[PDB]
Parts: structure tokens; C-alpha cells; sequence
């Protein structure tokens, strides 16, 4: 089983392979895995409950495998559909705002996560 | 209603409407009208006579003037006097209104009578046969047996709500010899709803039984949308449920509708469309300043467009599922634009 | 006490509760007016006490809605401890 | 920077279809204000 | 009504309408007469002219007059002590209001302030005291359960409070006579029922045992010989 | 006088009345979205605790409170800080930390030196993920919250649609994550800085749900004490009323004697 | 209290509890109870006289009526004659009580009276002499020194309170 659950929603929180993006790179899990705690980058998601697969694009969140393989995603909130072009206009402002200003950071974010949007 | 707040306003509306009525041959569309002036300031009652001949109402008006300088005996047979005028039109069986205005200012002519004749004065110092005297007044106005001949004498008389005080002893004995009530709210008068009249607190007890038949059934619903309105107005004053939201759209945009300019009446034939289209609900989709424009808009896309219909809702005086069809189509096309 | 309310320049209504509230002698201001205005009222007590009136006002309508106790701003605090004091 | 406002960033900057729920805007910013207290004693509320 | 109670030995029913037009009457007599108007205007023979005239209502060995009367309160001043020495004299009071006519009910009587002095377990019986009584205590709990009922939410009812619902829907529906007067103006043929089948129509639905057929299938619907036909079109 | 007097109290009451029946509606509103809000929040929530649970979480401190800036919703602020208080005397030198003008001012009374930080602009607005993140953010530079190896942070539990019970939780520290020996079934090595991670990840994350649940509690509270008071207002609009309709006879009755007196002379 | 919150009965039960005592043998336990019934509808009195014969206590009893029908002067002389025939029952030194059922409204007639003598109203137009009738009737009930005899004469006068607020001047 998965949880997959946000704060202002909850997807999944049975789910027989996830593919999930992480600092580990790229995890796929399947039946008992290791019961890792891994933080999960801004991603490019899916999630497949047997065969059927849904993909979800997530702002980061932390994986848990507990110990009894009930898989535990806890992310905050972004869906893949609903972020899925304004935001690589906002980026050029973005990225000009590098210049001048935490807010470096921010939008060096938001370059990762256009690259990240681009992949889809 | 509340004092001076136009209640001479408010009754002097009727009478221009009647002069519709009157141009029409028909002595039952004859409403010969009688205002009763009493203990009102001559200049007043001049600026009264000056209007009613600029609306050229003199023509089947009659003034009976007792005025604020003509004393107390002339004051308290004004009512009475008045009321022999109107028995010669009745018992020619024609139709006429008499609008006693204010009770309140004969009441105080008996008091003053009363004491000076020594009489012991009854409840919050006013006549204790006061009641007697409104009593015979005002159960003179009557609908005539058709045998002795059918005529009538309508009646509306006026109290004068001394603070809005309508537990006092005049307007007790009177409320319960009337048949229906109008009262006016300050409130309302202050919120610019012109007429002020409060509806709630308006009742009649003739009600329905009088009234055009077409007015009638695009009117039921106002009823019930309105008395809607009114339940689910103190919830104006926020994070408001869907369905109280939409009474309020419906409802304001209704309350927003009964304004009328003062001293403007309207024709029949043009107050079922108004009140139809609300019904229709397609008013709804017309903003709250924009109600007053579409209202005459309306009703001039309803005089070119439409006369057809103006005039079938008139003659008919009914409204048949075919032409509340066809008024349906009109109401959408002017929605439209 | 009508007769003798138009006859007067003034009245100096006192009020039992603010006896009871702690002005011994007692006041009751808001029922109290002298039209013929600060006639007979010396100079610097005149300049001083200019804004009395204005703080007291102020007081007074503040008063009563922090009775009401509602999420009451500096500005209105500012006016309720001034006029307290 | 602060894995929780890494996140909190990413967040606001992925509700950047480009047209979305006000709810979500909102909860993508709301304005706020901390009132450090130094003692009693206490910098001045300001935007947070 | 005496010529016909005395002297045709026949029970009567007469009706008064207003009776503060009584009072104000004959408090006008008074003051034409002179006589100080005792507290509140009303006649200082207010208390003896109503003794009079209803102490010649009464139940005579030969006849009996029933009397009914309206009570035009003075802006609803119960207060007002021409509607108390009324009340005095009055037994008991039946209050007719519009919710319940709102309610399609017709009688237009609110139960809950309908009451007579006649209500008694000596008086009336035991058993129509008892089958009063707990239709009473239905009705009393059911009002007073739909208020946070409705609110929370008819799920929030207990088997046991949503018994009492149901049944206290079906009283309230069973109560409805469509009766011969109004037979033209409800349009529904009247219902005149007797005094022995009211209590025995009571005791039954006490029991349940038309906690079966639904509160609809007693709306405008008489009693419990009625209700037998009633049901049996509901299921037809 | 007495009757005009009554009457515009009487008024007053009335008017009274209608503004907290309809308070108690708007509450009723308002509650639909936090309710909502607060289950998936809670799943959240349960996801993160069946971590620290299979980890054996194994818990100067700081004290977290939350209310709101505004008042009239329940004894939510003074239940709260008597329960504050409490836990005050369980560690009188935590710096408390006050979310919600109303539980600032009672705390600030008792300990205005453990007040050390606190928060505007947050009480009339829902709880957001936003002003989570930026508050924990905030506790950690300002506060180093890390530091301080307790953490508690206080809310209201909604106990019952009708019932809020002030309720308190530890938050996970960095050096709880450490220090949880299950923690080691979860593999992880030092790849990541975990506990440094998780540790700001669940600051969030349960002072979100925290938020949630008092808000619901808070604006529940206000719905059922916005009742309540309706009630009160009914009772003595009845008691008014006796007096008005008694009050309004005897002036009746003392006026008709002196008009009686002139007219017997 | 309030009209007809079983206001009778309250003495009723008294008059019934005082059937085993007053059916005693002993004159010590012999009271002798007058029910004044002021200002009550003959048919009322009937049915509460059946009432009292069905539990036989009217035997120990006496009952003064001065019903709604009858007029205000007859209700003025009421419960002063009840009085009399009670302070008999005192003078035989034995045990007595009456019940003054309803003293408001003999107060009532009182004020009916006085106003129809053109007497000035008092307060709430009850006349100001309205607690002199009070108070002389009212002290006449007593239980006599014992050299004078042990005579009782217990009174509940029983008052009808509008609006149960009994801050009113009767």
C-alpha cells in the first residue's frame, strides 16, 4: 500500500509500484522495499495501483517505506495536469529578480522545477 | 403611518390613478374621489388643490375642507358631512372613494369638544364615545347589494402614528374596525424606498378577492419570494449560504422594483409585465442601479414591440398559458438587450 | 424640573452611579451644558481645557463600545487610557 | 535555505493550464506580521 | 338560549363574538353614567356584569348551555384585567393559530396550547386522560426534539426518538379532520367522528400499530376506521 | 420614560438576539471549510506519526500556543491559558512562544519574560501551509528551536461538534529523530542530513494540523456559544416584555387618576 | 399564586387531611372549617361541594358562598360574616380555620364599591381603605389566650396574583 496524501488534499493516503523522484535519485517501489526514509525532490511522479498508473507532479515532500510496507508519501502540495507555460514567463522575470535579490534561491527553484515542468 | 411622511403623498397617488379609470365612460371606472382635509393648513391644502389641477384630478374631485383655522364643531362633522356626499354618488349606484386624512386630527376636535362639555374624557384623554363616532364613520363605506342596486362608497382613512405609536387608543379602535392596514416605515422611508410602505406590517382582509385576475397569478410567487426576502434579510449583514445568497438576488433586486417615483402612478397593463419578468427571474440578471433604466426601457420595448400584448393583458384582464408565453419571449428578448 | 430646565442657563445633572463609581462629588457631563459658553470662564483655564471637551466626548463614545469589549484598536485605547487617567 | 521553506517556495512557485482555485492561491499567500517580544519589551509587528 | 334550554329542554351552543366590544361597551356605559372608570378604563361593574351573564351559561337539571366566546385580547395584554376576569369565567380555551392551518391541519387548533379544565383523569376517564396524556407528551417532545433535530440532522434521532418522530408525524397528519362543513371548501368529504372511536383511534396508534403505514396516508384523513381505507389505497 | 426606557433596552436585547443567531450561522459556514481542511491535513498528519510511532520517537523548551487575535469564540483563550499555566509550572523557564493575541495578553501577565516571540495577522484567517512554513521558519532562526530539545505546542482538540478540549503535543525534535532507536529500521545513512530535514518537515507539518484542529475547534465553539447566547436573549427579552406591558398600564392608570382628580374638582 | 393552578385545591387537601384529626373525639382536635368561596362560579362550588361529600367532610364543614353572580356588597360582607360564625367555633374555645377563597377578589369588590360610592381610587384604584378591610379581617383569626379559651380560627386567605408578580399593592 501508499499513502500519498498533501496538506490541502490527499491522493492515495494495493498501490503496487511507485516511481518516485528523490535525493537517491530515482526509487521505484515494489511490494517490501527497504524501509528508507528519503527526502523527495519537486517531482515528476507516478503511481501505479496494479497496471493503471496516474502521474502526479509534487512540490517535494519526504518518502518513508515503514517498516510494515505501508508506503508513506507525504509532499505539499503542486496534480501533474493542473501545473501543467506562464510560469516559464514568470521565470524570465524570475530570473532577472536573481539579479537584484532569498530570492535567488527562490528562483533558482523555480528554474528546477520549468526544467522539471519541461521533462512533462 | 408615521406623521407627514408624505401619508397625504402616499394617498394622493391613488387619486391620479383614478383619472385613468375616469376618462373611461363606465360610471363603475367612475370613482368620483373625496380627500378630506381636516385641521390642515390652508396653504397646504392650497399646494394639494394646485397639484390635483396640474394632474387635472379636479373633475371628479371634491375637496372637503375643514382646515386648521376652521374650528372644532366644522372638524368634527367633517368626516360625517363628507360622507353624505358620497351616499348621493352610491345611491346613483356609481363607485367613489373617500379618503378620511387624519382621523387623529378629529379625534383631538371631539376631545376638545368633549371637555368643553364637560364630559368625562375616555382612555389617554380622548373621548370615550370616540369609538362610537369612528364606528358610524366608518362602516358607512359599503359595496351595495346588487337588489337595492350595486354601488359603493370605498374608504381609506388615515392615522397619523404619533411616533409610530399604533398601540394608542385611536389607532386600536380603528385597526380593528378596518379592513386591512398600510403602514408606512420610517426605515424604509430613510433606506429611500419610496413608497416607505412596510408590507409586512400592511395587511388586508379583502385582499385577494379584489384584484385583476392576471395580476393575480403573476403575484403568488411575489408573495412567497418576497416574505423569503424578508426572513433571510437580517442574514445580509458576510461568509452567506448559496441559497440565502440567491433570495437575496431575488429579493433585493424585488425591493429595488417596488420604488416608485411619487406622484407616478402605473398602468395596470404595464404592472403585470414588471412584476411578471420577476417572476421569470430574469431580473435577476439585471444589476440594482440598472433596474430603473430596464424598467422603463422595458416597458418601452414592451410598447413598441409588444402592444399586442399590452393591450391583450388589458382587455383579457387574464393571462391565458399562450400569452404568458409570448410575454415570456418579450421579457428574454429586452433581457437580452 | 421642565419649568426650571428652560428657565436656566445651565443644569449640573450629578449622576448616583458615578457617585457609586467614585466621583464624590459626582458628575453626569453629557447632562450637563451651559449654552452661554466659556463667558465668565477664566482665561488660562480657557486655553488649557480646550481639548477637555473634545478628549471627554471621545471618551465617552469609547467607553461604551470597549464595554462591548469588541477588538478594540491603539487609536481607540489611546483615547480610552487617555480619558480613564 | 530551510528545507521547509524550499518546499513552501516550490509550492507557491508550481501554482504558476496556468489558471487555478483561488483557494489554492490563498493558501499559496496569505499576509502576516511577527511581533518579537525582546523581554515586555518587543520589535515592532512587522510583515512576516 | 334559555327559551330553548328552560323551555324546550334542549342543549344549546351560543356564540359570542368579541367580548372586549363587550367590555368596551358597557365601559362606556359607565363613563356616559358618570361613574369613575375603574383601572385601565374598563367599568367598575366589569367583574359582576360578566358574573351575571356567565353564571346564566351553566348546566340547568333540564337543559344545558354551552357557550362559546371570543376573547379579542388588548394587543395581547393577557395582563389587561378584562381578559383575565374573562379567563375567570372561562373554562376552558381552545387556540386556534395559523402555523398549524400552515400546516394544512384543519382544526387550525395548536395542541400545545389547547387546554380545558375538563382534562382529567376523574373527569374525562383514566384512559382518555392516560391516551391524552402520552399523545400529549409525544407531541411535546416531538416539537421539541425537531428543533435541534432538524439542525444536527433527522439521523442524530435515537430507533427509539425517531419511534417517537415517526409517530408523532403520523399524529399530526391523523389529526386532520377534513370535515362536513368544510367539506366544499377543503373539497374533501367530512369526517365526524365519535367520542368512543377518538379514544380508541389514540390507544392504537399509542400501541404503533400503524407504524407501518406512512405519515401521508393520515393527511386530512379521519379516525382509525378511516385510516383502515386509507392504508389500503396508500398500498393501492 | 420607564416605558421608553425599557423599551429601546428591550430593543437592545432584541437586536442582540439577531446578531448572535446569525454569527452562529456565519460560524456554521465557516466550519464546513475547516472541517474539510482538517482531514486531509489529519491524513497528512498520520502518515508522518506512523513514522515516529515504528521509530520510537522517544521524546530552556519552548511552549507553542495557538488562538486567535480575536475573541467571543468559546473559552477557547482562557481554557487554553490556564492549561498554559499549568504546563508553565511544568517548566518555568520555557520561553513561550504565543500565537493569537488573546492567549498573548493572559500569558504575558503571568511571564512577560517568557514571552519571546509572537505572532500577528495570523487569527482572522484560516490556517495555510504558508503561514506554517514561514512561522516554523521563523521559530527556527529566531527561536533555534532545535536547540531547546523540548518542544509543546498547544491547540484545541475539537473534541465533539459541540465540545473543544484544549489538548498540547510534543513536537519531534531533530535530536528526537536522533535519539528514536527504531529509527534505524528505516534505513538511511548520512546521505541526507534526515534529521535536520524531517525535523523542519514535521515543525510544518504538525503545526498545520495543529492549526486546523484549533480552528475548527475555535469557530465551533463560537457557533455554539453564538447559540447559547440567543437563548439568554430570549429570556430576557420576556422578562423585559413583562415589564413593558406592566409598566405601560400603570402610567396608563396614574395618568387616568389625575385627569379623574381635575374632573371630581 | 396564579388563577386556577388548581388554586382550590391547595385547601382542599388541607380540609381532607383534617378528617381523621376533626373525626377524632377530641375537641383539642376538632377544627371546624369554613371555605369561603369569593368571587366563583356557583357551578364551581357545586361540583367542589360534591367533592366534599364524596370524601364526607362536609359534615366538619361549613361553606359561605358569595358567588360571581352575587353583588359587590354581598361579596363586602362576605368574610366578615364568616368571621363571625367562626369566632363562635373560637368562642367555644375550639379549634377552627377558614379559608378566604379568593381575598383578591373581595378586594375587587371593595374597589368596585368605593368607586361606586365616588370614593377617590387609591393605588392601581384600589382604595386606600382597602388595607383596612384587610387587616381588621385578618387579625380577627386567632388562637385565644388559653384562660379565654383555646379557640382557633386559622386563615390561608388566598390571593390571586396576576402576572405572579407580587409586588403589587393587594
Amino acid at each position: 500500500k501508499l499513502q500519498f496524501a498533501l496538506p490541502h488534499e490527499t491522493l492515495y493516503s494495493e498501490v503496487t509500484q511507485v516511481n518516485l523522484p528523490a535525493k537517491s535519485g530515482r526509487i521505484g517501489v515494489l511490494a517490501n522495499h527497504v524501509p528508507t526514509v528519503e527526502q523527495l525532490l519537486p517531482g515528476v511522479v507516478e503511481v501505479m495501483e496494479g497496471s493503471n498508473s496516474k502521474k502526479f507532479f509534487i512540490s517535494g515532500g519526504f518518502a518513508t517505506v515503514q517498516p510494515d510496507s505501508q508506503l508513506c508519501v507525504t509532499a505539499i502540495e503542486a496534480p501533474l495536469e493542473s501545473f501543467s507555460e506562464n510560469i516559464k514567463n514568470l521565470l524570465a522575470e524570475a530570473k532577472k529578480n536573481v539579479s537584484s535579490s532569498r530570492e535567488a534561491a527562490e528562483a533558482a527553484i523555480q528554474v528546477e522545477v520549468l526544467e522539471n515542468l519541461q521533462s512533462v | 403611518g408615521d406623521r407627514q411622511t408624505g401619508k397625504t403623498a402616499v394617498a394622493l397617488d391613488t387619486i391620479l390613478n383614478q383619472k385613468r379609470w375616469n376618462n373611461g365612460s363606465d360610471e363603475s371606472k367612475k370613482l368620483y374621489c373625496v380627500y378630506v382635509a381636516v385641521g390642515q393648513k390652508r396653504s397646504t391644502v392650497a399646494q394639494l388643490v394646485q397639484t390635483l389641477e396640474q394632474h387635472d384630478a379636479m373633475k371628479y374631485s371634491i375637496i372637503v375642507a375643514a382646515t386648521a383655522s376652521e374650528a372644532a364643531p366644522l372638524q368634527y362633522l367633517a368626516p360625517f358631512t363628507a360622507a353624505s356626499i358620497g351616499e348621493w354618488f352610491r345611491d346613483n349606484g356609481k363607485h367613489a372613494l373617500i379618503v378620511y386624512d387624519d382621523l387623529s386630527k378629529q379625534a383631538v376636535a371631539y376631545r376638545q369638544l368633549s371637555l368643553l362639555l364637560r364630559r368625562p374624557p375616555g382612555r389617554e384623554a380622548y373621548p370615550g364615545d370616540v369609538f362610537y363616532l369612528h364606528s358610524r364613520l366608518l362602516e358607512r363605506a359599503a359595496k351595495l347589494s346588487e337588489k337595492e342596486g350595486s354601488g359603493s362608497l370605498t374608504a381609506l382613512p388615515v392615522i397619523e402614528t404619533q411616533g409610530g405609536d399604533v398601540s394608542a387608543y385611536i389607532p386600536t379602535n380603528v385597526i380593528s374596525i378596518t379592513d386591512g392596514q398600510i403602514f408606512l416605515e420610517a426605515e424604509l422611508f430613510y433606506k429611500g424606498i419610496r413608497p416607505a410602505i412596510n408590507v409586512g406590517l400592511s395587511v388586508s382582509r379583502v385582499g385577494s378577492a379584489a384584484q385583476v385576475k392576471a395580476l393575480k397569478q403573476v403575484a403568488g410567487s411575489l408573495k412567497l419570494f418576497l416574505a423569503q426576502y424578508r426572513e433571510v434579510a437580517a442574514f445580509a449583514q458576510s461568509d452567506l449560504d448559496a441559497s440565502t445568497k440567491q433570495t437575496l438576488v431575488r429579493g433585493e433586486r424585488l425591493t429595488q422594483l417596488l420604488k416608485q417615483n411619487q406622484y407616478s402612478p402605473l398602468a395596470t397593463e404595464e404592472q403585470v409585465p414588471l412584476i411578471y419578468a420577476g417572476v421569470n427571474g430574469h431580473l435577476d440578471g439585471i444589476e440594482l442601479s440598472r433596474i430603473g433604466e430596464f424598467e422603463s426601457s422595458f416597458l418601452s420595448y414592451l410598447k413598441s414591440n409588444h402592444n399586442e400584448l399590452l393591450t391583450e393583458i388589458r382587455e383579457k384582464g387574464e393571462l391565458s398559458k399562450e400569452l404568458l408565453a409570448s410575454l415570456k419571449s418579450a421579457t428574454e428578448s429586452f433581457v437580452a438587450t | 424640573p421642565t419649568n426650571v430646565i428652560s428657565i436656566t442657563d445651565g443644569q449640573i445633572f450629578l449622576e448616583a452611579e458615578l457617585f457609586y463609581k467614585g466621583i464624590r462629588p459626582a458628575i453626569n457631563v453629557g447632562l450637563s451644558v451651559s449654552r452661554v459658553g466659556s463667558a465668565a470662564q477664566v482665561k488660562a483655564l480657557k486655553q488649557v481645557a480646550g481639548s477637555l471637551k473634545l478628549f471627554l466626548a471621545q471618551y465617552r463614545e469609547v467607553a461604551a463600545f470597549a464595554q462591548f469589549g469588541s477588538d478594540l484598536d491603539a487609536s481607540t485605547k489611546q483615547t480610552l487610557v487617555r480619558g480613564e487617567r | 535555505i530551510s528545507y521547509a521553506a524550499y518546499l513552501n517556495v516550490a509550492a507557491q512557485a508550481i501554482r504558476s493550464t496556468e489558471l487555478q482555485t483561488a483557494s489554492v492561491l490563498n493558501r499559496s499567500q496569505t499576509d502576516a506580521f511577527y511581533t518579537q517580544y525582546k523581554n515586555a519589551s518587543e520589535p515592532t509587528p512587522i510583515t512576516k | 338560549a334559555e327559551y330553548f334550554r328552560d323551555e324546550e329542554g334542549q342543549d344549546v351552543l351560543l356564540f359570542i363574538d368579541n367580548i372586549f366590544r363587550f367590555t368596551q361597551a358597557g365601559s362606556e356605559v359607565s363613563a356616559l353614567l358618570g361613574r369613575i372608570p375603574s383601572a385601565v378604563g374598563y367599568q367598575p361593574t366589569l367583574a359582576t356584569d360578566m358574573g351575571l351573564l356567565q353564571e346564566r351559561i351553566t348546566t340547568t337539571k333540564k337543559g344545558s348551555v354551552t357557550s362559546v366566546q371570543a376573547v379579542y385580547v388588548p394587543a395581547d395584554d393577557l395582563t389587561d384585567p378584562a381578559p383575565a376576569t374573562t379567563f375567570a369565567h372561562l373554562d376552558a380555551t381552545t387556540v386556534l393559530s395559523r402555523g398549524i392551518s400552515e400546516l394544512g391541519i384543519y382544526p387550525a387548533v395548536d395542541p400545545l396550547d389547547s387546554k380545558s379544565r375538563l382534562l382529567d383523569a376523574a373527569v374525562v376517564g383514566q384512559e382518555h386522560y392516560d391516551v391524552a396524556s402520552k399523545v400529549q407528551e409525544t407531541l411535546q417532545t416531538y416539537k421539541s426534539l425537531q428543533d435541534i433535530i432538524a439542525i444536527l440532522g433527522m439521523d442524530e434521532l435515537s430507533e427509539q426518538d425517531k419511534l417517537t418522530v415517526e409517530r408523532a408525524r403520523k399524529i399530526q397528519r391523523f389529526l386532520s379532520q377534513p370535515f362536513a362543513v368544510a367539506e366544499v371548501f377543503t373539497g374533501i368529504p367530512g369526517k365526524l367522528v365519535r367520542l368512543k372511536d377518538t379514544v380508541a383511534s389514540f390507544k392504537a396508534v399509542l400501541e404503533g400499530k400503524y407504524d407501518n403505514i406512512p405519515e401521508h396516508a393520515f393527511y386530512m384523513v379521519g379516525g382509525i376506521e378511516d385510516v383502515v381505507a386509507k392504508a389500503e389505497k396508500l398500498a393501492a | 420614560a420607564t416605558l421608553k426606557e425599557v423599551e429601546m433596552r428591550l430593543k437592545s436585547i432584541k437586536n442582540i438576539e439577531k446578531i448572535t443567531k446569525t454569527m452562529k450561522i456565519v460560524a456554521s459556514t465557516r466550519l464546513s471549510k475547516a472541517e474539510k481542511a482538517k482531514i486531509s491535513a489529519k491524513k497528512m498528519d498520520e502518515a508522518e506519526q506512523l513514522f515516529y510511532k515504528n521509530a520510537e520517537t522517544k521524546n530552556k523548551e519552548l511552549i507553542v500556543a495557538i488562538t486567535s487575535d480575536k475573541g467571543l469564540c468559546g473559552s477557547i483563550h482562557s481554557q487554553l491559558a490556564k492549561a498554559v499555566r499549568r504546563h508553565l509550572n511544568d517548566q518555568p523557564n520555557a520561553d513561550i512562544v504565543t500565537i493569537g493575541d488573546k492567549i498573548k495578553m493572559q500569558l504575558l501577565r503571568t511571564h512577560p519574560n517568557n514571552i519571546k516571540l509572537s505572532i500577528n495577522g495570523i487569527g482572522k484567517d484560516a490556517p495555510t501551509f504558508q503561514e506554517s512554513a514561514l512561522i516554523a521558519d521563523k521559530l527556527l532562526s529566531v527561536m533555534k528551536a532545535g536547540t531547546y530539545p523540548k518542544i509543546s505546542i498547544f491547540y484545541n482538540d475539537p473534541v465533539s461538534s459541540l465540545s473543544f478540549e484544549p489538548s498540547e503535543k510534543p513536537i519531534f525534535n531533530a535530536k528526537t529523530i536522533e535519539q528514536s532507536p527504531s529509527f534505524g529500521k528505516f534505513e538511511i545513512d548520512t546521505d541526507a542530513n534526515v534529521p535536520r530535514d524531517l525535523f523542519e518537515y514535521t515543525l510544518a507539518n504538525q503545526m498545520l494540523t495543529a492549526m486546523a484542529q484549533g480552528y475548527a475547534a475555535e469557530i465551533s465553539a463560537r457557533r455554539n456559544a453564538m447559540d447559547n447566547a440567543s437563548k439568554n436573549a430570549g429570556d430576557m427579552i420576556n422578562r423585559y416584555s413583562i415589564l413593558y406591558n406592566r409598566t405601560r398600564q400603570a402610567v396608563i392608570t396614574n395618568e387616568l387618576v389625575d385627569i379623574i382628580t381635575g374632573a371630581s374638582s
